[PDB]
RNA sequence: AGAGUGUAGCUUAACACAAAGCACCCAACUUACACUUAGGAGAUUCAAUUGACGCUCUGA
RNA sequence: ACCUCGGAGCAGAACCCAACCUCCGAGCAGUACAUGCUAAGACUUCACCAGUCAAAGCGAACACUCAAUUGAUCCA
């Protein structure tokens, strides 16, 4: 049987493949400095005098997916892009741009301050109603 | 102590007019300052 | 000013582990690990072992 | 002994002999700002990086921002912190708008375009809606990025675009069990008049995705070209063999990719089936495994070492009793 | 007398466990796979090749005294250290058939 | 009257999906300052590369 | 006065190395009470004896600070 032809290893060429097969390599190291380099995915907020932007961005350093109130689709809807609802809106949009993306699982790695701030803290939460977890499963030996 | 009053209500069309004059007192100050700058600069 | 103190388990008996404590502080009641019970149980001290 | 610098030393340009004029940073955040900054800027040192490497529009836009900063009620709920934001609505106009540059984003970090033309990329300006009919009531879309078991997917689905010919294309890139480089067609319709879909020839019959159990994830990706004018084209794996790069490249002239909509597949109980009787071959089945762990070469005498130095060196763990 | 130092030079080959540097204070700091010990030596976390590499220091935020060093910086200034990394050689793993099922 | 010209204070920011990034001000903590948090205000001088409205230097 | 341990002059830059001398210090203490168990690979005071770091795993939780702060066998 021609069909019955097999590589003895098979490629997969899938970037994400060993990631959600969670047996991939993550940047173990960088213990005395900030932030930590050990995952798959980031959450990063960037907090303007004029917009807000958060970004989930790969270790590699490539980005998957963003939500900026530059945009217009965000502007057109916001009073002003300065604000803890401006954060909440783009913590919802960016939770639905990374369920379509397919992103379940991400760590985000604030300042204490930021962490304390109430309105990265309403951010958090669009992450987590959103459907996105901000713990990422610990990789397999 | 607190006893003097305990009590602290009030009603919310007094909030919309104190964010109204927080937010021209911004204006009004940023604008000031402005003049001081230029003042001080000329 | 501290003295070595032997600490036994009411669970998992048998099992007993040493702490140094100051002299002059009370008796130890501590909440630690017992691998005869597999949990974390109460511990007494029972006597003074030596002086360091 | 001393070698002079490369290039400009860091920190140089800054060094003044006055120091208490100088503005300095008075938080963490500005110094962390400036070292990313500084971090993305290219170095004649070793670094990281090289080991792990209209006006019209405008005035209606400024209007309409305006007309929404006149109303007291949204002001209000903004200050309240109750506002809402439609994600509909956002979602909608924003595919329109910065669809297309985020969607060659996903594309690329996916590494679509390098296995598909070889480093080439496109914008995926047209908006494509792949829908997988599941009952009669429920439908799975396929946005870019998204899962989608083999079982909802032994179908065809639904193809909709707002457009006024093309052709569309399904390809699974890993999928392949022989050749690496080589992906395997799924159905290509060509020749499409328009929105409608139904009339367009069909030049292979639909396949349901087959990811093998313990293969991993697979990726397969719809792209649809639009056509300037006909052009004549052309169960066995071999047949279903092809490169979307060559051709691509044989049908350069004439077609252009407008359009790319790429989903996801774990092997489910589907696969089985489609193994069986559909390709009429037994199913294969793969695991992960590891490198075997390194031990250094066993010594005559180890010393200090513990006893079970030994096991680390012994194949098996019953009993051996020689000529015994 | 204390014999610390580095044990690993740049493009040796390590594996997982192999101790890079000894140092008593943080002369290299640890960078990519590359796990550090309680007396501060550097370890080896993946099997692979040792670099060394000047990158920007960015300190937690929760240690004090270097975040002090930090806000008395001027505006323009970055701080840089040395940073010993381990380049992976061998992949994770292989996908294999194991059954014609 | 001639010359040089031209984005909120600054920027040879703006290929575009866009008028962006630091500056600035108010409120809370601070005796203060600073940090942080919570809010606010901001612009391509006008008409078709060109012409004329604002700015600086040269005539009385 | 000294005999053991840690630091500086002191090897200008891998390691080691300045006897004698001139100075300093140590023979603790504080916080835990998983300061549990186990186990790849390594370092090592130029021997040995000692001493040091540690991935993964089991069980927990959401392998402490400090430059030294120490003692083999027998025997009880
Ligand atoms: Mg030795
Ligand atoms: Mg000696
Ligand atoms: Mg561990």
């Amino acid at each position: 049987v021609e069909n019955e032809a097999v590589a003895p290893e098979f490629t997969n060429r899938n970037p994400r493949n060993l990631e959600l097969l969670s047996v991939a390599r993550k940047e173990r190291g960088w213990r005395t400095v900030f932030p930590s380099r050990e995952f798959w995915h980031r959450l990063r907020v960037i907090r303007t005098q004029h917009h807000v932007e958060a970004l989930v961005e790969h270790q590699n350093g490539k980005v998957v997916v963003s939500a900026s109130t530059r945009e217009w689709a965000i502007k057109k809807h916001l009073y002003s892009t300065r604000n803890v609802v401006a954060c909440e809106s783009i913590g919802r949009v960016l939770a639905q741009r990374c369920l379509e993306a397919g992103i379940n699982f991400m760590v985000y790695q604030p300042t204490p301050w930021e962490a304390a701030s109430d309105s990265m803290k309403r951010l958090q939460s669009a992450m987590t109603e959103g459907g996105v977890v901000l713990r990422e499963p610990q990789r397999i030996y | 102590k607190a006893r003097e009053r305990p009590q602290v209500e009030l009603t919310f069309e007094e909030t919309e007019r104190r964010a109204l004059l927080l937010k021209k007192w911004s204006l009004y100050k940023q604008q000031e300052r402005k003049m001081e700058r230029d003042t001080i600069r000329a | 000013k501290n003295i070595l103190v032997r600490m036994v388990s009411e669970a998992g008996t048998g099992f007993c582990f040493n702490t140094k404590r100051n002299r002059l502080r009370e008796k130890l009641t501590l909440l630690h690990y017992d691998p005869v019970v597999k949990q974390r149980v109460l511990f007494v001290e029972k006597k003074k072992i030596r002086s360091l | 002994r001393r070698t002079p610098p490369l290039g400009p030393m860091p920190n140089s340009d800054i060094d003044l002999s006055n120091l208490e004029r100088l503005e300095k940073y008075r938080s963490f955040d500005r110094y962390r700002r400036r070292a990313e900054q500084e971090a993305q800027a290219p170095h004649w040192w070793r670094t990281y990086r090289e080991y792990f490497g209209r006006t019209q529009q405008l005035l209606e836009r400024k209007q309409a921002i305006q007309e929404l900063r006149a109303n007291v009620e949204e002001e209000r709920a903004a200050r309240l912190r109750t506002a809402s934001v439609p994600l509909d609505a956002v979602r909608a106009e924003w595919e329109r708008t910065c669809g297309p540059y985020h969607k060659q984003r996903l594309a690329e970090y996916y590494g679509l375009y390098r296995d598909l033309f070889h480093g080439a990329t496109f914008v995926p300006r047209v908006p494509l809606h792949v829908a997988y009919a599941v009952g009669e009531d429920d439908l799975m879309p396929v946005y870019c990025g998204n899962e989608v078991t083999p079982t909802e997917a032994a179908q065809a689905p639904e193809v909709t675009y707002e457009a006024e010919l093309w052709t569309l294309l399904l390809t699974s890139l890993d999928g392949h069990l022989l050749e690496p480089d080589a992906e395997y067609l799924h159905w290509l319709l060509t020749n499409i008049p328009g929105n409608r879909v139904a009339e367009g020839q069909v030049t292979c019959p639909y396949l349901p995705p087959f990811p093998a159990r313990g293969s991993g994830i697979h990726r397969l990706a719809f792209l649809l070209f639009k056509q300037d004018q006909p052009i004549d084209f052309s169960y066995q794996l071999a047949q279903r063999t092809f490169r979307t790069f060559d051709f691509y490249k044989k049908h350069q002239e004439t077609m252009t990719p407008a359009g790319l909509s790429f989903f996801q597949c774990r092997w489910d109980d589907s696969v089985t089936y489609i193994f069986h009787q559909l390709l009429d071959m037994r199913e294969p089945v793969f695991e992960f495994v590891r490198p075997p762990p390194y031990h250094p070469k066993q010594k005559r005498f180890p010393h200090r070492q513990p006893l079970r130095y030994l096991d680390r060196y012994r194949d098996s763990h019953e009993p051996t009793y020689g000529i015994y | 007398g204390r014999r610390q130092g580095i044990k690993k030079m740049e493009g040796h080959y390590v594996h997982a466990g192999n101790i890079i540097a000894t140092q008593r204070h943080f002369r290299w700091h640890p960078g990519a796979h590359v796990g550090v010990g309680k007396n501060k030596c550097l370890y080896a976390l993946e099997e692979g090749i040792v670099r060394y590499t000047k990158e920007v220091y960015v300190p937690h935020p929760r240690n004090t005294e270097a975040v002090d060093l930090i806000t008395r910086l001027p505006k323009g200034a970055v701080l840089y250290k040395t940073f010993v990394h381990v380049v992976p050689a061998k992949p994770e793993g292989t996908f294999k058939l194991v059954a014609m099922l």
